[PDB]
RNA sequence: UUGGCGGAAAGGCCUUGGGUGCUUGCUGGCGAAUUGCAAUGUCAUUUUGCGUGGGGAUAAAUCAUUUGUAUACGACUUAGA
RNA sequence: GCCCUGAAAAUGGAUGGCGCUCAAGCGUGUUACCUAUACUCUACCGUCAGGGUUGAUGCCCUGACGAGUAGGCAGGCGUGGAGGUCAGUGACGAAGCCUAGACCGUAAGGUCGGGUCGAACGGCCUCUAGUGCAGAUCUUGGUGGUAGUAGCAAAUA
RNA sequence: AAGCUCGUAUCAGUUUUAUGAG
RNA sequence: GGAAUACUGCCAGCUGGGACUGAGGACUGCGACGUAAGUCAAGGAUGCUGGCAUAAUGGUUAUAUGCCGCCCGUCUUGAAA
RNA sequence: GAAAUUGUUGAAAGGGAAGGGCAUUUGAUCAGACA
């Protein structure tokens, strides 16, 4: 015998967890997240890019198109601490944003995402085309210039 | 553009100290056009990266990252405190960091 | 910096100079073949016996100065426990 | 595959080594207790060592607790290893220094019969 | 926000200006400080020079070589000023040191960069008026500078030299707002004007 | 820091348990611990406590 | 590629003539996706390493010997195809 | 009230230094800011106390405390030998020694890997003592710096 | 440190009230 | 004569941003919203998602940087002195 | 076949001592956990 054996042994029964009272509640978006509103992109691999913000998905992501055809940003999904919420909004009341979830975005090309793209895109630029300037505001990439303070600067 | 900046610029000052003891678990960061703690106050709680560089790769890269996060504030000049995951070297004392735009209120 | 010329940076220039150098020889010791290689690795020792004597009878049995030097009696007691276990895997 | 455990915390993972036992080499690095009145180490000025106390003693839910969760138990034949046979997820067995290796090999093969963890299985086995 | 500030040193008091340029090569700002021989020190000539042949009565008594050096030109002043303001004996103290240089006049390649003011220091904003000031150059050659006629005349020739530049630059400037103001009824510049340019 | 009114940490005492090493003594002391918590009885207690006492403090009846 | 200027540490400033690109001054058409909801996500001159190659030029210093204007020893000052 | 004189020696030196003149000086007022082993909240260690309980000098619940020389009390770590036990370890390698490797203890220490080594040695319950070293101008033995240094120049060669 | 008792028991580097001293 | 405002104070008024912490481990209790079954932020953190799966985190070791740190024992109030 | 002390090799530091504490960078090196 190397070592003797102790008196006493720790049971193996492991416990179950006390009833927890944490229950999940929707979250609540800022005031300045409305469906339509021009978003930049902070981070990411279209960091610094403007988007269009359609639609508030059940996993707290938001689901942002480019659109494709004017920046080359698909239907995507996004969190909502990582955009800027400008003050530039078109109307999305012509978009059917009703097939889109986390179900659709789960990962485990395949053309309906294209398909989708297009019929989406095409609604988007029917607004977009109403206001000028905005389809080159929309293509152009923000960025920080010298002397400028994030803390003075509106959106 | 010509630039592609999404980060306001801050020099790592020194750390937290008294005359004659030092706290590197805590650093203090002055940022760039910032001078009131009603300025700093807008940048409470944004990703801070120190980035700098080394000439053995690393997991396909020569550069390489310490991050940390503001705090709050720190005197009436809109100097802020900073906490990171590693504490800086300090013989950053005066280098560049960079403070990120999100987590975003905005 | 120096009283001599204050102008001139000698501090900074050392250290840039001591940076570079210290840079260029790890490089060369690498390619040199001195250093552990990775972790996960066919020829990484991680996680095993790490045993000069064994290395150098399983380099002789494969077949500059070193200070590494396998005894006799040290050979001759790995060749017979070698024996040992080629029985038991035999019997296994 | 052990019994789940808080977070270990160790309160002073740092060696505790004698005053001057850098200095001399006639000082061993074995912690002993300044006894001097005017020592400044007894008397806790800024700046010198940490003395040990109580006040690191370690959270008694994680005392004894090997990284893996276990603790350890020495072991120098299967009737050793054997009492471990139903504490399994709480005990892991070391072989002793002095164990040969051809009763480790029956040993780590009883071992693993019993599903019982072995810290050190690769003593004396090399191939 | 420039890589390097270039501070003319003339007008400015030598010990408010050290104390902000110490503060920015800690925070790792890099700064050139030219026409040193212009600064100034608040109080009186006589007063001034006292204090520097109290600087000059400290020496190492049993070897000089040895003792405090007395380097007499107003750059070096200066720069006495300042190491005194930095903590100069640590590796931080000598990396914010070299971070710093000083020069009489404005030597080439400063003489055709942007040079800015220290409004903190500078006497015509802190000095109440009446207060008698010394100046640097005269207080230098006094304890026994030798350079300042040299450097004078070479001031004097980069002063023509730079006349000549701006008179052209002041003709192309007045050519361009000529060539912009007869653009100002536009409707580009109309709503450049509602939007604030 | 706190002006203490009393001693810090001071011991009750009251003689806890015995110095005795006998085995038979200690299952007594053992049963008489247990009647004099679960019934409350003033004998139980007083008994309890003479179990505790040295041989000069239990002189002979 | 034309010419002028700059010596304070000039090493930079201005200018001539074609060439070759770009131009968001304005109007269009195609492409971007999967880096999967972020991870510096790597973007800037110089390279005393080599390979290709067209050209350019073919030295000294020290030891040893030797002098004494030099010298404790080093050092110094001379001479020798 | 502030300022100047209101006495001073003897190496070169001090509001701590730089320096400061509508101060970075003096008197006062209003705010903001910096940070102690102090205060507040939380976690963990130990001690003490109060309750509960048919490995019970254990387990569970709650609360408050923690400076220390001489001195007191308590719990522990280590060594030689002895009785008992593990039908303990060991020529497939005992003890010892070395170790850029691993782990557990607040600690005294304990455990594992590798190398060297070549015959004995350990865990636990107890017994016993010539049982723990940094010092004593300590004892014996061994070894440095000084240092290739001082010097090996009386007696004619 | 040991015993015995008692434990709204025993009190207190404090105040108050009454009464002295200055 | 009619108001407003400042100052001081109160609310068991509402609401935004940031930091540290998540001890405990079946149920029991005190409550709240609810006709109701039930639900809850009420006797201590859960839910969703990504990357990596190894030297990446971490440890050890050699050094660098910022700040702190006088040589121990003994004996003397007291010792750098 | 220990230490004091020494040689060689490799690595590192060094502008009038070195050594220690807290914290991290860099170089080197390494264990666990891998269903
Ligand atoms: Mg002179
Ligand atoms: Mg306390
Ligand atoms: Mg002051
Ligand atoms: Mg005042
Ligand atoms: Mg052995
Ligand atoms: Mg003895
Ligand atoms: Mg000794
Ligand atoms: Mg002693
Ligand atoms: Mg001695
Ligand atoms: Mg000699
Ligand atoms: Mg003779
Ligand atoms: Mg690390
Ligand atoms: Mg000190
Ligand atoms: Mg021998
Ligand atoms: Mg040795």
């Amino acid at each position: 015998s190397a070592q003797k054996a102790p008196k006493w042994y720790p049971s193996e029964d492991v416990a179950a967890l006390k009833k927890t009272r944490k229950a999940a509640r929707p979250q609540k978006l800022r005031a300045s997240l409305v469906p339509g509103t021009v978003l930049i992109l902070l981070a990411g691999r279209f960091r610094g890019k403007r988007v269009v913000y359609l639609k508030h998905l059940e996993d707290n992501t938001l689901l942002i198109s480019g659109p494709f055809k004017v920046n080359g940003v698909p239907l995507r999904r996004v969190n909502a601490r990582y955009v800027i919420a400008t003050s530039t909004k078109v109307s999305v009341e012509g978009v059917n944003v009703e097939k889109f979830n986390v179900e659709y975005f789960a990962k485990e090309i395949k053309a309906e995402r294209v398909e989708d793209q297009k019929v989406v895109d095409k609604a988007l630029i029917a607004e977009i085309k109403k206001t000028p300037l905005l389809k080159q505001y929309l293509s152009a990439s923000f960025s920080l210039k010298n002397g400028d303070k994030p803390h003075m600067l509106k959106f | 553009a010509e630039s592609h900046r999404l980060y306001v610029k801050g020099k790592h000052l020194s750390y937290q100290r008294s005359k004659r003891v030092n706290n590197p678990n805590v650093s203090l960061i002055k940022i760039e056009g910032v001078a009131t703690p009603q300025d700093a106050q807008f940048y409470l709680g944004k990703r801070i990266a120190y980035v700098y560089r080394a000439s053995k790769e690393v997991r396909g890269s020569k550069i390489r990252v310490m991050w940390g996060k503001v705090t709050r504030t720190h005197g009436n000049s809109g100097v802020v405190r900073a906490t990171f995951r590693n504490n800086l070297p300090a013989k950053t004392f005066g280098a560049s960091v960079r403070i990120f735009l999100y987590p975003s209120n905005i | 910096p120096s009283k001599n010329s204050i102008n001139r940076p000698k501090l900074t220039s050392n250290l840039h100079h001591k940076v570079h150098s210290l840079n260029k020889k790890r490089a060369q010791r690498e390619r040199a073949g001195l250093l552990k290689p990775a972790r996960s690795s066919v020829n990484s020792k991680s996680g095993e016996i790490k045993s000069v004597a064994l290395d150098l009878y399983f380099q002789n049995k494969k077949n500059s100065i070193t200070t590494r030097t396998l005894s006799k009696k040290r050979a001759k007691k790995i060749e017979r426990n070698l024996k040992y276990a080629t029985q038991r895997k035999l019997l296994v | 595959a052990s019994l789940p455990h808080p977070k270990i915390v160790k309160k002073h993972t740092k060696k505790f080594k004698r005053h001057h036992s850098d200095r001399y080499h006639r000082v061993a690095e074995n912690w002993r207790k300044q006894k001097g009145i005017d020592s400044v180490v007894r008397r806790r000025f800024r700046g010198n060592i940490s003395q040990p106390k109580i006040g690191y003693g370690s959270n008694k839910k994680t005392k004894f607790l090997s990284p893996s969760g276990h603790k350890t138990f020495l072991v120098a034949n299967v009737k050793d290893l054997e009492t471990l046979t139903m504490h399994t997820k709480t005990y892991a067995a070391e072989i002793a220094h002095n164990i040969s290796a051809k009763n480790r090999v029956v040993i780590l093969a009883r071992a693993k019969a019993l599903g019982i963890k072995v810290t050190n299985p690769k003593g004396r086995l090399a191939l | 926000v420039e890589p390097v500030v270039v501070i003319d040193g003339k007008g400015h008091l030598v010990g408010r200006l050290a104390s902000v340029v110490a503060k920015q090569l800690l925070n790792g700002q890099k700064i050139v400080v030219v026409r040193a021989e212009e600064l100034n020190i608040s109080g009186e000539f006589f007063r001034n020079k006292l204090k520097y042949h109290d600087f000059l009565r400290k020496a190492t008594a049993f070897n000089k070589t040895r003792g405090p050096f007395h380097f007499r030109a107003p750059s070096r002043i200066f720069y006495k000023a300042l190491r005194g303001m930095v903590s100069h004996k640590t590796a931080r103290g000598k990396a914010a040191l070299e971070r710093l240089k000083v020069f009489e006049g404005i030597p080439p390649p400063y003489d055709k960069k942007k040079r800015v003011v220290v409004p903190q220091a500078l006497r015509v904003l802190r000095l109440k008026p009446g207060r008698k000031y010394t100046t640097l150059g005269k207080l230098s050659t006094s304890v026994g500078w030798k350079y300042e006629d040299v450097v004078a005349k070479l001031e004097a020739k980069r002063k023509v030299s730079s006349a000549e530049y701006y008179a052209k630059k002041r003709a192309f400037t007045k050519k361009v707002a000529s060539a912009n103001a007869t653009a100002a009824e536009s409707d580009v510049a109309k709503q450049l004007a509602a939007l604030g340019y | 820091g706190i002006d203490h009114t009393s001693k810090q940490h001071k011991r009750s005492g009251h003689r806890t348990a015995p110095k005795s090493d006998n085995v038979y003594l200690k299952l007594l002391v053992k049963l008489y611990t247990f009647l004099a918590r679960r019934t409350d009885a003033p004998f139980n207690k007083v008994v309890l406590k003479a179990l505790f006492l040295s041989k000069i403090n239990r002189p002979p009846v």
